[PDB]
């Protein structure tokens, strides 16, 4: 369920 | 089969799979990108990574829809069926990891970019770990390696707004929640990380600052979710 | 592949794969599941269906931002891979045709399977037609014809609030309206279809009722957005 | 832009 880091920075 | 066409075909090819939302043709265009043997820009670090993300997250999300109807069940149909998917995953998973050892991460000497591929060798061990049952305990250890060694290098080298930085952390935090059963851990870094980003948002450009509170709001929402 | 798994087996997978929103695996198990040279029962059809409009439905939607792109670019790079993802498209839409012609279709004596499949084979041949410039009238009257001979059957064998009779109608005017070129025909048929739907609710249960209902609600959108 | 009929009927 956490939120991880979008694909692009 | 990418081996014909040219570099920067490959790149405008993937950019617009992209937009056609045909992320498996994305992955293959920037497999073969990588292949060529050139170092990746910044632009094409992140048409690498949209692509794959967007193919193992598919997987990933069929996954855990066939286990949970496993774990309900408990004929071979559903765990023949999850052994496919998982198996799938896995071989897509190898295959960044491949591209990651031969040769990006060796060729990657500044922060930005060797941050980068350290971060996405963590996640695709972690995506590794989630499905793992035998050699679990490799594979964890495989992606903490990764993330750490990230980690030591974008606290010498980034200011702590730095996206990259930022979305490691918040991934690192997130392995530690779900994957290394290190609630703790996973709070006390998600925590570090906003505060000093926090205390660095008044060194950044209008745009910038957009870039790190998008990031900095997902560790906030995951701080809520785990307290 | 799948010559070796039970048809019981594939049809599971099938039901699996669409929980799991995985549609080419889907397809290619309803593919295998066709293949065993059994016919369809009603719930079968509806997954072979569901398979493939999804498939052909990300093709589609990929091919209509290729050539949108394509056309405000008039590199090779728009229109090759445009051109790839069409030829995509046409061997999909060719499998199922084939499914079609062999041989389910000449096996399929009831009107519910009949008039079923040669909607298909003209929902097919318009996502051919979609695409098609040379040889566009060919293809253009194999879905006429398909459609027209499910229609003469649906108009003998169906009450008016049929869904499959209503979908097809409702099909068949998306065909004159986007393909044939004839806007007026497309409107007569939705109007004429919606009237005598209308009038034939009373007979229904309120399950029955909810299903023609759902159809007559699209073709009175279509009809909104043609006049 | 239609509406066409849904895959299951
Ligand atoms: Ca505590
Ligand atoms: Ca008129
Ligand atoms: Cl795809
Ligand atoms: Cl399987
Ligand atoms: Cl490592
Ligand atoms: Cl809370
Ligand atoms: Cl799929
Ligand atoms: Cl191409
Ligand atoms: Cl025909
Ligand atoms: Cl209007
Ligand atoms: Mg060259
Ligand atoms: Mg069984
Ligand atoms: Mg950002
Ligand atoms: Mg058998
Ligand atoms: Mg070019
Ligand atoms: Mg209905």
């Amino acid at each position: 369920r956490p939120e991880s880091a979008p694909a692009e920075s | 089969a990418m081996g014909s066409m040219e570099r920067a075909s490959l790149i405008q090819k993937a950019k617009l799979a992209e937009q056609a939302e045909r992320y498996e043709d994305m992955a293959a265009f920037m497999k073969g990108a990588v292949e060529k043997g050139e170092e990746l820009s910044c632009e094409e670090r992140n048409l690498l990574s949209v692509a794959y993300k967007n193919v193992v997250g598919g997987q990933r999300a069929a996954w855990r829809v066939l286990s949970s109807i496993e774990q309900k069940s408990n004929g071979p149909e559903v765990r023949e069926y999850r052994e496919k998917v998982e198996t799938e995953l896995q071989g897509v998973c190898d295959t960044v990891l491949g591209l990651l050892d031969s040769h990006l991460i060796k060729e990657a000497g500044d922060a930005e970019s060797r941050v980068f591929y350290l971060k996405m060798k963590g996640d695709y061990y972690r995506y590794l770990a989630e499905v793992a049952t035998g050699d679990k305990k490799r594979i964890i250890d495989s992606a903490r390696s990764a993330y750490q060694e990230a980690m030591d290098i974008s606290k010498k080298e980034m200011p702590p707004t730095n996206p990259i930085r930022l979305g490691l952390a918040l991934n690192f935090s997130v392995f530690h929640y779900e994957i290394a059963n290190s609630p703790e851990e996973a709070i006390s870094l998600a925590k570090t990380t906003f505060d000093e980003a926090m205390a660095d948002l008044h060194t950044l450009s209008e745009d910038s600052y957009k870039d790190s509170t998008l990031i900095m709001q997902l560790l906030r929402d995951n701080l809520t979710l785990w307290t």
